[PDB]
């Protein structure tokens, strides 16, 4: 149901996060898949007290994505001098 | 001057003392009190001695303990409750008008008294004695033509029933069984027994509050739990009697 | 060098632990060992600890490093650091009125001690903070916050304790400059109106969750609770020692134990919470009339007060009582007997009082006769256990000891509900316990505020339900289903169409997201 | 006393013997005792299973008393299910007793014959016993909020919400689909 | 502006000796200090974004219209750590880009520009001797309320509250030697009796 999607977004979230699996492909790809920056980094702020958030910005990375990883490596506490030289280097380079 | 002391207040007699000395044991018996009609030339105006009611506290062997708070109004009642504290006796309280009402009073192995509950009984009421049941839980206060029984959950002491008689001598309890009364009704042995009893309302689940009846003598109080549950020394709208009640019950 | 290659080691440490956990990965050998393999190549007695590496992590780590150390929930979790102060020595009221003090305070203005204020000794630790402090309450309140702080604790809820003598016997100005210098050196702000000091504590970090004063029960009349919720009272300290009139009226007490009574009733009525010091082997109380004050004290309607605070009878020099124990006239309990007596007195403490403390801190060495050892709460246990019999204390069956001293984990949480009568009230008592276990996981009381004893504008303007105390411990969405009961509760079963909570200002915000609004010094809601 | 379900009268005689009465004025002797009992309650139980019998009714029924004397011993029908209990309660459904050992104990009426129930050994946890302040005396018992209220020996009145009274209403409004007044019923006393 | 955890103590803006920019630092409670960099139009210098440059959150810059045209590009600028307590009070200097920081801790200190790496160190450090303001037994939280800084020919005065009533002088040459000069003194509360010598 498209209205549930639009609204029930963070029960998805969880429900992806919660099997043993740990589908957070799914979950990071329809995150960043909203056309929003409201809802968004609030559903990322979620997942990330939810969900460790060093293996959410590995799984963020393995979903080929920099700026949403550089979204959830502001809630990491690791140095923004150890990764945002990274996802520089990542943004500026070819897709392969 | 604001002061901590407390005025002296001296105790006298009543009118309706009897005047035989009265003996009472302890539940462990280790210590009896005996009551006696005694006068003393106090230092309060030492011309004329004062004339009352006193009792003092005796060990097993026999020797003096304690003795007694003068009280204005004792009787020749006394009971020691088998626990272990709390001697009871009586009291007119027959000096200023609305005071007037006989009471039931405590004192403890100091003879300092310590607690007290206004039977409802009319002033001029004579009573034979008190006495306490065997577990200490029901308190039985004995007249000319009827005994009533009391007791106490949260020393709210409710009057709990009324045998009424033709003639007492006395009355006396079973010791190994608590609930257990006897006495001697115009020459006739009658025992009498007792049973906790929760004035239920109907717990059939359609339309149930658990209406729970509390009697306290002349009035009777109710309590719908499923509505407000009032603790039981307070109560949920209650309602009187003419006289005495002695049990209830709640309509379906 | 003695101390540099100390401080270079716990420099490498914490750089070394912050790299480490930056990725999530622990240490391996309890760094102290780590720090010895290179610091003492010398062995020049260096011996770190864990305040002294937790004082050298840097700031951004600290604050997001510091709680990985610490799990029990009432020590960094509630994080209700008790907060000790006191006030400047003064002579209590009553010796004016009766001739001369209470005659078992120690210390005091005009004891041995000319330092330490009313019954204390000046040798417990808050003591030696309030005179290395000279008695200001700035200083005591900054110390103690810092000294807290230092020692890895993440305090969040600074509860403040006004201790010494009678507090609510000093003159008016002195007490407003107290209240509000303890709220600035909490908040930060540096004012000195009260009405501004406390709307500024409101919004404050590090929220002043409540202060306790304790008093006399003469000194708590209408006007006198007005001043203290003022100032952001929310518990009370009444002395009473004795039910017994004659053992107050022998010690120069100077209060009847009426007066007691009606002071708790209307300080009850007022949204407080009180707690009662309930002195064992007084003067000519002996064994058997100690046991049965505690016991009536319990089964009495009157009292029944929500704390207690057991503080066995000690004498010490130059009391009223040393010219009295010296002469033989009083002689103490037995050890093992005071131990057996309050075995049996916490064996009828019921499930909704919580028993605060037991005997005093005073010093062992200055006793001259009373408890010998400190630890009689240990002892009364273990012969609870020998009895049978168990505790239902709050403190006893709470969480936060259990996950350490116990060991023992809650997970049988259920729904439970005390309503008993005291001082005159109807005074439900939620919680959510562990049946199987005797664990304590939330508590919250609630009062019907009786006609007969509320005075409060608020109050007598409409029916009114207080909820005079919310305290969880150890999802964890209680606070959220104990208020929404209360709610229920204070509709149907009480019949009140305004319940206010009173509430420490620095927890006011917290009853705001539940829709509460302000009024006065109480967090209200209609109905 | 009056009936369980108040359409009839009973009472005890000193003999031990419990019979009826109606409005009418018919008796009819209704069961007898061991010995004479203190207290008493009255019900006609019917029975029910996985699979009920005919044609999936609950008609088999029988009239039984619980009693409960001065020793400590609740007869349903001159047997012994259990011993020292201090106070009962019966309500639809359900019968409640307080065995004297701090425990609370639940009998489902569901079965017209009654055998002797098994000890309540220590740390049994099941959802028939609940644990129970000591000398609480059970005083009422309201299945319409699920609600059992004691009071305890010193005098101040105690609400439970048993686990077995809760379950059993939310299983039957699982049953009834509802999934919000369950849940919130449910989740009010934290469930799992 | 957000980046803050805590109160927000003292504030000030700094002189616009160069048009059309300037530092504003503001000081918390945590023991933080922020210093904010004020771009006035044709200075404000944005990043190009249709070009993806990553830029942090923490570093949002805040733009907004006076009137309607002069836009102003507000963005964060340092972060200074390590005041051991609250920021009582904090001035800005005459002319060279230094910031003094009076704190709470009985001490009072001196920020600069690292001529190096671009970020802040500490220039100079004062209240080192044992006091605690209105206590000397034990320092640590309780010293200097609010500072005055200025120069004289060659002499930058530090003048500090000493929580007890008595002002605290510091003369310093160029940077580093620093002297006590005279103060003044006086009680905080009311003054009941003088007894002549
Ligand atoms: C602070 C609490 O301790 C009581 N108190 C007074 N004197 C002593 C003593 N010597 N030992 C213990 N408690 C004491 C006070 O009366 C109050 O109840
Ligand atoms: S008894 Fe009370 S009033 Fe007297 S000194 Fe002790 S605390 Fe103060």
């Amino acid at each position: 149901n498209p209205e549930y999607k639009k609204k029930y977004l963070q029960t998805i979230i969880t429900a992806y996060a919660s099997q043993n699996p740990q589908n957070l492909s799914a979950a990071l790809k329809l995150i960043s898949e909203l056309e929003n920056s409201e809802e968004k980094d609030s559903c990322v702020t979620y997942l990330c007290f939810l969900q460790d958030v060093n293996v959410v910005y590995k799984s963020a990375l393995s979903l080929y994505d920099v700026s949403l990883a550089l979204l959830v490596a502001q809630k990491s506490q690791m140095d923004p001098r150890e990764y945002l030289p990274f996802l520089q280097e990542l943004q500026d380079n070819e897709p392969l | 001057d604001p002061t901590m002391p407390y005025m002296v207040d001296t105790g006298d007699v009543t009118a309706l003392d009897s005047h035989e000395i009265t003996i009472s044991w302890r539940g462990d018996c280790d210590y009896f009190a005996v009551s006696s009609v005694e006068e003393v030339p106090d230092e309060d105006d030492e011309t004329k001695s004062i004339k009352r009611r006193a009792f003092r506290v005796f060990s097993r062997e026999g020797q003096l303990d304690s003795a007694s708070e003068p009280v204005t109004g004792m009787e020749h009642q006394l009971s020691w409750k088998p626990q272990g504290s709390l001697i009871a006796s009586i009291q007119r309280k027959t000096d200023l008008g609305e005071e007037d009402s006989v009471d039931v009073i405590f004192f403890e192995r100091n003879g300092l008294r310590h607690g007290e509950f206004d039977t409802r009984l009319p002033l001029d009421e004579k009573v034979e004695s008190v006495c306490w049941n065997s577990n200490s839980e029901a308190l039985a206060v004995v007249l000319a033509n009827r005994i009533q029984l009391w007791t106490s959950k949260n020393y709210h002491w409710y009057l709990k029933q009324e045998l009424y008689a033709s003639d007492i001598s006395y009355v006396k309890w079973h010791p190994e069984k608590d609930f257990t009364l006897m006495f001697s009704d115009a020459g006739f042995i009658n025992i009498v027994d007792f049973a906790y009893k929760m004035a239920q309302g109907p717990t059939l689940e359609p339309f149930d509050n658990g209406t729970s009846l509390v009697v306290d003598g002349r009035t009777v109080n109710i309590t719908p739990l499923a509505l407000a549950n009032v603790p039981p020394p307070m109560y949920y709208r209650d309602f009187e009697t003419p006289g005495n009640v002695l049990d209830v019950a709640c309509s379906f | 060098p003695e101390k540099e290659r100390f401080i270079q080691c716990c420099a490498d440490i914490t750089l070394e632990l912050t790299d480490s956990l930056t990725s999530g990965t622990t240490r391996e050998i309890n760094l102290n060992g780590l720090i010895t393999k290179y610091s003492k190549k010398y062995k020049l007695k260096q011996q770190p600890r864990l305040t002294d590496i937790i004082n050298s992590i840097p700031d951004q780590y600290k604050k997001y490093l510091l709680p990985k150390l610490k799990a029990k929930p009432v020590r960094t979790a509630s994080g209700i650091a008790v907060v000790a102060v006191m006030c400047k020595p003064h002579r209590c009221p009553h010796i004016a009125y009766t001739g001369n003090i209470c005659v078992y305070c120690p210390g005091g203005p005009d004891s041995d001690f000319e330092y330490s204020t009313q019954s204390y000794t000046g040798y417990e630790p808050t003591s030696m903070r309030a005179i290395r402090a000279r008695y200001d309450p700035y200083e005591q309140a900054r110390g103690r916050v810092e000294q807290l702080k230092q020692l890895g604790h993440s305090i969040d809820k600074v509860e403040y304790v006004l201790m010494g003598g009678t507090f609510m016997s000093l003159p008016k100005e002195y007490r407003e400059d107290f209240i509000v210098k303890l709220h600035n050196a909490l908040s930060g702000f540096n004012g000195n109106d009260i009405d501004e000091a406390i709307l500024y504590s409101q919004q404050s970090l590090t929220k002043c969750v409540g202060i306790t004063i304790e008093t006399r029960p003469d000194y708590c009349t209408q006007t006198h609770l007005d001043d203290m919720l003022k100032y952001g009272c929310t518990r009370l300290e009444i002395g009473v020692q004795s039910l017994y009139e004659d053992v107050a009226r022998d010690t120069n007490r100077g209060h009847t134990v009426r007066s007691v009574c009606e002071t708790f009733a209307v300080s009850k009525d007022a949204g407080y919470k009180v707690v009662s010091h309930m002195m064992p082997d007084l003067p000519n109380v002996g064994m058997e009339r100690d046991i049965e004050q505690f016991k009536e004290y319990f089964e009495n309607p009157d009292f029944r007060t929500d704390g207690l605070k057991i503080y066995p009878t000690l004498v010490i020099r130059g009391t009223g009582l040393y010219e009295l124990w010296k002469t033989g006239r009083y002689k103490s309990y037995s050890a093992n007997a005071l131990v057996d007596l309050v075995a049996r007195i916490l064996a009828l403490v019921p499930p909704w009082t919580r028993i605060y403390r037991v005997q005093r801190d005073i010093p062992m060495p200055l006793v001259t006769s009373g408890v010998d050892n400190g630890n009689l709460r240990e002892l009364a246990l273990a012969r609870m256990k020998d009895l049978g019999t168990t505790c239902r204390d709050v403190r006893t069956r709470e969480v936060g000891i259990q996950e350490v001293h116990h060991k023992v984990q809650p997970d049988q949480v259920e729904l439970i509900r005390r309503d008993y009568y005291a001082n005159g009230g109807w005074e439900t008592f939620l919680s959510y316990e562990d049946p199987k276990k005797d664990i304590l996981i939330g508590l919250l009381r609630l009062r019907k505020a009786s006609k007969k004893y509320t005075y409060r504008k608020e109050f007598t303007s409409q029916r009114t339900s207080i909820v005079r105390e919310l305290h969880v411990y150890g999802h964890q969405g209680f606070g959220t289903l104990l208020m929404e009961e209360a709610e229920r509760i204070a509709k149907e079963e009480h019949g009140s169409e305004k319940i206010s909570v009173i509430s420490g200002v620095g927890v006011r915000n917290y009853y705001g997201k539940l829709g509460y609004e302000l009024d006065g010094p109480y967090m209200s809601k209609r109905i | 006393r009056s009936d369980f379900d108040y359409n009839h009268l009973v009472y005890e005689t000193r003999d031990g013997t419990v019979c009826q009465l109606d409005a009418e004025g018919q008796l009819m002797e209704i069961t007898k005792f061991p010995q004479l009992v203190r207290d008493f309650r009255v019900k006609r139980v019917h029975n029910t299973s996985a699979e009920d019998d005919d044609n999936w009714s609950a008609e088999s029924s029988e009239l039984v008393a619980f009693g409960i004397t001065n020793n400590g011993k609740l007869f349903a029908n001159q047997v012994l299910l259990a011993s020292a209990v201090t106070s009962l309660e019966i309500t639809d459904s359900f019968l409640l007793f307080t065995t004297a050992q701090h425990n609370l104990q639940f009998v489902h009426l569901n079965s017209t014959d009654f055998k002797p129930l098994p000890l309540v050994e220590e740390g049994v946890e099941d959802e028939r016993v609940r644990a129970i302040e000591r000398g609480s005396i059970l005083v009422s018992v309201i299945p319409s909020k699920s609600s059992v209220v004691l009071q305890a020996t010193r005098g101040n009145l105690e609400t439970i919400y048993p686990r077995i009274m809760v379950l059993a209403e939310v299983r039957k409004n699982i049953m009834a689909k509802r999934y919000k007044e369950a849940f919130i019923v449910c989740r009010t006393h934290r469930i799992n | 502006l957000e980046g803050h955890e805590d109160w927000v103590k003292s504030l000030a803006f700094r002189h616009q000796e160069t048009p059309g920019d300037y530092l504003l630092c503001s000081g918390s409670q945590d023991r933080y200090i922020r210093l904010w960099r004020i771009r006035i139009n044709d200075l404000i210098d944005d990043s190009e974004e249709d070009s993806k440059k990553l830029t942090l959150l923490s570093n949002k810059q805040y733009k907004f219209q006076i009137d309607d045209e002069l836009r102003v590009g507000i963005n964060f600028e340092a972060l200074i750590m390590g005041h051991d307590d609250w920021i009582s009070s904090l001035q800005w200097h005459e002319s060279r880009l230094q910031l003094l920081a009076a704190t709470a801790d009985t001490s009072l200190m001196v920020w600069e520009p690292d001529e190096t790496s671009g970020i802040w160190v500490c220039s100079l450090r004062l209240g080192e001797m044992s006091s605690k303001g209105a206590s000397t037994a034990t320092g640590s939280s309780g010293g200097f309320w609010s500072c005055l800084w200025f120069t004289h020919e060659r002499m930058d005065f530090f003048l500090t509250n000493g929580k007890t009533g008595s002002w605290r002088m510091w003369a310093t040459k160029d940077n580093i030697i620093c002297d006590q000069r005279l103060g003044i003194s006086g009680a905080t509360k009311d003054v009941t009796d003088i007894a002549w010598s």
